């Protein structure tokens, strides 16, 4: 069995052998990987997401084991698609982050497993200053990844 | 941080401008409203008080040049006056127009933090001197530079 906590935990350390028994669970109980109950309920992340944010040398192979299984129950366009919600980094998706973190292997990555690349990252996080801030870009993986010199 | 400006460059010429130079006219204007008296018999320009304030008018620009008739010795008395009025607030003035333009070089720029200095001391003492109230007691600033 898993919950949120469970996987998150296993994200955060980059662990791919506690994850060995995560396909086969929701096989039993179908849940899916993009459920309700697999998000922050406040902001919208899921575990790739978390995975995201818990880089180590801009690596971590529980992105590549998450998609997989996000494929074999087909939640792969709307897992690797998935936003933001709080006002904050609200429409922020895992592509964004890859950018953002000048990390062409995960962008390559996520392009071929179908990120959207018309994504809008348009919460308050990508817009001026509060000063919250901060920063502008506006918005669209492009814009972004011209924004940002690269 | 315009009117703050202003009001320390006032500040610090006051300190800086009576003792070098309100004591320096003083003295020029002592001298030759001195000489002036002695020059003058009768006619209450005779007093020291009274010859050294036509003195001063001449600095003003109220001055009066020969306005006394009394006295003996012609001209001479007017080269006197001559003098001292091309002398003393002509002479004196440029140099003390040219030190302020060689700061004038530098330290207006040097000081608009020294305004900074006295509202800090108003704000701390307010506090302090507030009671201290109950008031703020993190700092963090928001940034982006790139640098990326």
């Amino acid at each position: 069995l898993y919950d949120r906590r469970s996987i998150f935990d296993a994200v955060a350390q980059s662990n791919c052998q506690e994850l060995e028994s995560l396909l086969p669970f929701l096989q039993r109980s179908k849940k899916r990987l993009t459920d309700s109950e697999f998000k922050d309920p406040e902001t919208g992340k899921t575990c790739l997401l978390k995975a995201m944010l818990n880089l180590h040398n801009g690596q971590n192979d529980t992105i590549a084991l998450l998609l997989d299984v996000a494929r074999k129950t087909d939640s792969l366009k709307q897992f690797v698609n998935a936003s933001y919600t709080d006002s904050y980094y609200k429409g922020q998706t895992a592509l964004h982050i890859a950018i953002e973190r000048r990390n062409m292997t995960l962008v390559t990555l996520l392009v071929e497993n179908g990120a959207d690349v018309q994504a809008a990252a348009n919460g308050d996080f990508f817009k001026k200053t509060k000063g919250r801030p901060g920063f502008y870009f506006g918005e669209l993986p492009l814009s972004l990844a011209a924004c940002t010199n690269q | 941080q315009q009117m703050g400006i202003y009001a320390v460059m006032i500040e610090k010429m006051i300190l800086r401008d009576l003792c070098r130079f309100m004591f320096v006219y003083l003295v020029f204007l002592f001298g030759f409203s001195t000489a002036v008296v002695t020059l003058i018999e009768d006619g209450k320009y005779n007093s020291l008080y009274s010859t050294c304030l036509e003195l001063f008018k001449f600095t003003i620009g109220m001055g009066d040049l020969e306005f006394t008739e009394n006295y003996d010795f012609k001209a001479v008395f007017i080269i006197l006056l001559l003098a001292y009025v091309i002398l003393t607030y002509i002479l004196l003035l440029n140099m003390l127009i040219a030190l302020m333009g060689e700061t004038v070089n530098k330290i207006a720029q040097e000081s608009k933090n020294i305004w900074k200095l006295q509202r800090a001391i108003t704000i701390l003492d307010t506090e302090k001197s507030f009671l201290k109230c109950m008031r703020k007691a993190x700092x963090x600033x928001x940034x982006x530079x790139x640098x990326x």
